[PDB]
RNA sequence: GUUUGACCUCAAAUCAGGUAGGAGUACCCGCUGAACUUAAGCAUAUCAAUAAGCGGAGGAAAAGAAACCAACCGGGAUUGCCUUAGUAACGGCGAGUGAAGCGGCAAAAGCUCAAAUUUGAAAUCUGGUACCUUCGGUGCCCGAGUUGUAAUUUGGAGAGGG
RNA sequence: GUUCUUUGUAAAGUGCCUUCGAAGAGUCGAGUUGUUUGGGAAUGCAGCUCUAAGUGGGUGGUUCCAUCUAAAGCUAA
RNA sequence: AUGGUGAA
């Protein structure tokens, strides 16, 4: 439906409709605390694309961050504190300023009865997933562990520290090689 | 303050229907009285009763006399009253809304009976209802101290009824109903006595409950009451019984 | 005496007080019950129905 | 279709009996909510009861009517600072009562003593 | 300042049109939770013991609309200025005015939610009609591209 | 003892709904007794303030909105709050009940003969004039009475209801100049109170010492009279007041309120018909006329203070 | 209507239901990061994508169904072992550093969203409450939800009908 | 194995014929300052500036050809 | 050197 629209709505983003948009979201989110919660995602097609459903148990908190380690992961990390209760999902920009970044971080309930039921979204309830974001096991904490498939990423595939105390530690069988 | 122009058309249109409504009507039982019939829609008094499933008895009218209480109702939305309907409306001084009175029905009060039957309810009353009526509401327009008349305050006394009436045997509030409930000779005197009852009206504010059950109520009337708007419309009659334990 | 009184009076009704509920550990009372980790999609349970998993030998 | 399998589900609950048609939902409320307050239900403050009066009538022997200027001393005194709530009147037939003006604010006044006091 | 695309709202539909507008709107209200419920239990009740023709509502989902002008199928289009983000709707006018289907902003998103048993809507539409309501619908129509669009043709320029 | 703008703070329900309340336990100042405050706000009536404040404000968001539909099915799906537990709090034995029965009655005698406004209900005042032709369809049934007192305020009247002499004034039947001071938000709630009250009551004398409650009614002696000859009645001495008029045919005349009048002879045994009832086997003519016109020899022609002189 | 009513937002409470902290820490996942020591003094190479510190998990973790490797009569998620190999490659070619595809084997399992309308009917879920065969089911009420919750689809295509 | 119930113009699968047929942006990429490596085609990452396309785009092989579909997620051994 | 404990 319109989602085709924002999409290439979205992609414009110094163009007049969008820049209008900004300058007053920029002075709006400055007047509101460091981090909180905003009811609605301003980006609600990014936010889908990213796995959000507008039903109980989503939470859409916004965050801002100093400019000048990754400021995604440190934006997951500072409502991971704060919402302890909240499982992070996913993240994604959605203004900026000379000063500062915003991103609206989104959080799945896993304690919620509603969440809880559903299949597509009950793995987060799973205790393995504890703080995905303190571990980089988010979008953008995978994306600077370096782990992706090629020829670029040989040294750091499947654990950096791990391929190294594999390289760097003797290895010996019963009947010597 | 200002008039949208939305009203001042639907004020037009509605009341050039009863400006057309009752010149039919006019027309009409002035043919059924000087008996010129070659061409007329129906030749007698017509009388329904609306009671309950929702029955519709249709009656004539033969000559015999009977007793009727008329409540003034406010309808419909848009109609200022042509003259021939100020008048009988105020010669029955039923000019506010909620109030009634006791009219007799005779052969020569039936016709101008279908000038009214939009702006007012009728019907046969019964005698509790005659008497509920008059002990519990009832004015009196008589002097008070020495100047001011017009408190027509209560019926507090039988001895008020000694001062007005009196000589036509008029002794007693109770012997005031024997004149209505009973065709008698004072009978106009004693309604002439007892101006208005002003009626409560059974809304009668705002509010939660109060616009709900206005609503709920206001759909009712238009079941319980139908506008004929016919030639030879009939006269039509609710129970009053069942009225007066909504308007006492 | 007391403590059968109380559980008689929360008879099967839902949240019943803390100091009645099984202990068990911290890690089991969090952690998706028996429906709710076999609740599975609605179209899983089409294809389960549809290909279940055959059971099969292999000679003769 | 959605709506028709919705209705098939309802039939089938029906089927089952899990619920009620409307109609006879109207006949369990027919039953009930007629019998309200129409059961037994038996099988410290002296509430202050009202002083009963005997022989202070309409008609009084007359010299209970109240001195002439004591008429207009009753009405020139106000209320509660006041012996009687009233002046009684003469009347020789029991069809010249009056309306008795002030009934309802002496059930006002009462109501007053029942739970005030 | 004001980028021309944004304050083509607020430059709404005036008192008496938009009054018009729920006159005509209030007529086709969608079948509400409860008397949904109550119908099929009613259907429950006779079929299961002892035909109908598609009954006309408003439509009101922004995908179902956005897929409705394009269609095309929408022969009026409401639209609330009010927006927590404005980007949500911003290309539905120029979307009407591109495929030809008349359109009016409304002022008021609750406005629109009242007329359809939602808190908000952000954009109500009116596919089809009752025979009844087809001229005065036609009629809205003209009123609405005489006083909305012939008024301001210069609403996609000045900041 | 606690603060009268303590306890409104402290209940969080309306200050009406407290005075309300306060009338329903009968919890009086001496200053507030705060143990019976805590002692109210676990009462099941305390339910239903809050839910009937909480129906209302979604009430108004529905008509407000305009989807009337929805608006009246809240009305269909509502209940109403019984006093049925304030009752058996407040009257533990039923013989403490009809010591208090005394006011009951005092103020329900009096509603039945009150015009319908804007202020008053008229299905309370329709109920009322049911209940008070309730009361005395027992008490004239099975000749309970006592005393009787016509005076200037109304007329009194004293009956033993298992021995306790209640007294009840019933009013003039006149229309009755409502007073701009008064407050019929108080005294219908007392109505509120006392109407359910009086049910049990009449529930009790009926299906305990009489008949079954309540009977049917008829209605065409209704439409005639409206009062005590009405509303028949089914199942399913000592005093000489209880032997007075046996077999004593009356004839009652439009002079004297019948309705007053009626009540009495019937209390007694003697038959009463009216000149009303149209709108020989009599004996008695109860009239006030300076001019009096029949005079028949089988009538007995006394004026109805003696009557009540019968009585005393 | 100088009332009133929709929403949105900000509140509130010793309300109802929850949940997060701390300990342990061998393994794992992140973050941060020396120096003695090696080539001749020390800026890289080198100790070392170490130790300490910080944060976070589990019975394993992490990884994972290709925006992959290849140059062949193509392979086909990931992880581990053997081998490729001390090879390519880099390194004041020196202290030395040090892979990977293929091949053999261990174990093998795939799928879910977002994407164009259920529009002839939000088909969905939470909670309260009443019962029942209680890791739950059902009726009723309430709320969420059209700024989109269900069904149908994920390129291996798929859907509409016949 | 033993039963009790299975329903609704219900839920799919397969082959043929016909009509359509959308796949992720402050991301890819670009310059530069650091970090990472033994990484020679700054590999990987971060910071800062600017910031795309749809018979598209990413990666490799001597003028074409081969190979996948990023910027979302789950998953035992 | 890392981390900590004490301190006219």
């Amino acid at each position: 439906g319109a989602y085709k629209y924002l999409e290439e709505l979205q992609r414009k983003k110094q163009s007049d409709v969008l820049r209008f948009l900004q300058r007053v979201r920029v002075w709006e989110y400055r007047q509101k605390n460091v981090i909180h919660r905003a009811a609605r995602p301003t980006r609600p097609d990014k936010a889908r694309r990213l796995g959000y459903k507008a039903k109980q148990g989503f939470v859409i908190y916004r965050v801002r961050v100093r400019r000048g380690r990754s400021l995604r992961a440190t934006a997951e990390e500072r409502v991971g504190r704060r919402a302890a209760n909240l499982r992070v999902l996913n993240s994604y920009w959605v203004n900026q300023d000379s000063t500062y970044k915003y991103f609206e971080v989104i959080l799945v309930d896993p304690q919620h009865k509603a969440i809880r039921r559903d299949a597509r979204y009950n793995w987060i309830c799973d205790p393995v997933h504890k703080h995905r974001e303190a571990r980089g096991l988010t979008a953008t904490g995978k994306k600077s562990r370096g782990i992706n498939k090629g020829h670029k990423f040989n040294n750091t595939k499947a654990g950096r520290r791990k391929t190294w105390k594999r390289q760097n530690t003797l290895s010996l069988w019963r009947y010597r090689k | 303050k200002f008039v949208r122009a939305e009203s001042i058309v639907a004020k037009t249109l509605a009341t050039s229907r009863e400006k057309e409504r009752i010149k039919r009507v006019s027309i009409l039982e002035d043919k059924k009285a000087k008996n010129e019939t070659q061409h007329i829609a129906s030749g007698k008094d017509f009388i329904l009763k609306i009671t309950e499933g929702l029955i519709r008895e249709k009656t004539t009218y033969d000559g015999k006399p009977a007793l009727l209480f008329i409540v003034r109702v406010r309808g419909p939305l848009a109609v200022n009253i042509p003259n021939k309907a100020f008048k009988i409306l105020s010669l029955l001084r039923l000019v506010e809304t909620n109030t009634g009175v006791f009219v007799k029905l005779t052969k020569n009060v039936y016709p101008l009976l279908k000038v009214i039957a939009p702006y007012v309810v009728i019907g046969k009353p019964s005698l509790s209802s005659i008497r509920s009526l008059i002990q519990k509401r009832g004015r009196i327009i008589y002097k008070g101290e020495n100047e001011a008349e017009p408190h027509e305050i209560v019926l507090n006394d039988n001895n008020i009824v000694e001062e007005q009436l009196g000589d036509h045997g008029i002794i007693c509030v109770e012997d005031i109903i024997h004149e209505i409930a009973t065709m008698g000779e004072s009978f106009s005197v004693c309604n002439f006595f007892l101006q208005p009852f002003k009626l409560n009206r059974e809304v009668s504010g705002f509010g939660s409950l109060n616009r709900l059950r206005k609503i709920k109520q206001r759909e009712a009337e238009s079941r319980t009451r139908q506008f004929s708007n016919a030639a030879t419309a009939p006269v039509i009659e609710v129970d009053i019984d069942s009225l007066l334990a909504k308007l006492n | 005496q007391q403590r059968e009184a109380v559980r008689q009076l929360y008879k099967g009704k839902k949240y019943q007080p803390k100091d009645l509920r099984a202990k068990k550990t911290r890690a089991l009372r969090r952690a998706l019950t028996k429906f709710e980790a076999s609740q599975v999609t609605e179209k899983q349970r089409k294809k389960q129905i549809a290909f279940p998993q055959r059971k099969y030998a292999i000679k003769a | 279709k959605n709506e028709a399998k919705r209705v098939m589900k309802i039939v089938r609950a029906i089927r089952e009996g899990r619920i009620i048609p409307p109609k006879k939902l109207k006949e369990m409320k027919e039953k009930e909510k007629i019998e309200n307050y129409q059961y037994d239900l038996w099988g410290l403050r002296a509430p202050k009861l009202p002083p009963p009066t005997n022989e202070e009538s309409y008609n009084p022997p007359e010299e209970y009517l109240l001195s002439p200027e004591e008429k207009e001393a009753w009405e020139n005194t106000e209320y509660s600072e006041r012996e009687r709530n009233f002046i009684p009147q003469k009347y020789s037939a029991l069809r010249k009562v009056p309306g008795y003006g002030e009934s309802i604010r002496e059930r006002f006044e009462r109501s007053l003593d029942l739970y005030l006091a | 300042k004001v980028p021309p695309t944004i304050a083509q709202f607020q430059y709404t539909l005036d008192r008496n049109t938009a009054a018009e507008t729920f006159k005509l709107f209030n007529k086709y209200r969608p079948e509400t939770a409860a008397e949904k419920k109550e119908r099929l239990t009613k259907e429950a009740a006779a079929v299961a013991e002892g035909a109908s023709p598609k009954p006309y509502a408003v439509k009101y989902g922004l995908n179902h609309v956005v897929a409705l002008i394009e269609n095309k199928k929408a022969k009026l289009v409401l639209i609330a200025n009010d927006v927590d983000p404005i980007e949500l709707v911003v290309f539905l006018p120029a979307l009407c005015k591109k495929m030809g289907v008349p359109y009016a902003i409304v002022k008021g998103k609750a406005r629109l939610g009242t007329l359809v048993n939602q808190k908000t809507s952000a954009v109500a539409a009116l596919t089809e009609v009752r025979a009844e309501d087809e001229a005065a619908l036609a009629k809205l129509v003209s009123t609405i591209d005489a006083n909305f669009a012939d008024k301001y043709d210069e609403v996609k320029k000045h900041w | 003892f606690i603060t009268r703008s303590q306890a409104v703070r402290k209940l969080q329900v309306s200050l009406a709904d407290f005075r309300r309340l306060c009338i329903f336990k009968g919890i009086y100042p001496r200053f507030y007794y705060a143990k019976d405050i805590q002692y109210l706000m676990h009462e099941p009536v305390l339910a239903k303030f809050r839910e009937h404040k909480t129906f209302a404000r979604k009430l108004t968001r529905a008509l407000g909105r305009g989807e009337v539909s929805s608006a009246k099915r809240l009305e269909e799906n509502r209940d109403s709050y019984t006093l049925d537990h304030i009752i058996k709090e407040r009257y533990p034995s039923f013989p403490d009940a009809i010591r208090d029965i005394d006011d009951a009655l005092n103020m329900l005698f009096l509603f039945s003969n009150l015009p319908s406004t804007n202020q008053v209900s008229s299905k309370i005042i329709n109920d009322a004039q049911k209940i008070c032709n309730q009361w005395l369809a027992y008490v004239a049934k099975e000749r309970l009475v006592r005393k009787v007192f016509v005076s200037i305020k109304g007329v009194y009247y004293q009956a033993n209801i298992k021995g306790e002499e209640v007294r009840w004034l019933v009013p003039f039947k006149f229309p009755e100049n409502i007073p701009s001071d008064v407050d019929f938000r108080i005294m219908l709630t007392f109505l509120e109170f006392y109407s359910t009250l009086l049910h049990f009551v009449l529930y009790k004398l009926y299906t305990d010492s009489g008949l079954i409650y309540p009977p049917k009614l008829d209605l065409k002696k209704d439409k005639i009279i409206s009062g005590l000859s009405s509303y028949i009645l089914e199942s399913r001495y000592d005093s000489p007041v209880a032997s007075l008029f046996s077999a004593f045919v009356f004839y009652v005349s439009r002079e004297v309120p019948i309705d007053i009048l009626e009540f009495l002879i019937l209390s007694c045994g003697g038959n009463v018909i009216s000149e009303a009832a149209m709108d020989s086997k009599v004996t008695h003519q109860i009239v006030d006329r300076p001019v009096l016109k029949n005079k028949v020899a089988g009538r007995t022609y006394i004026q109805p203070q003696w009557i009540f002189d019968c009585i005393n």
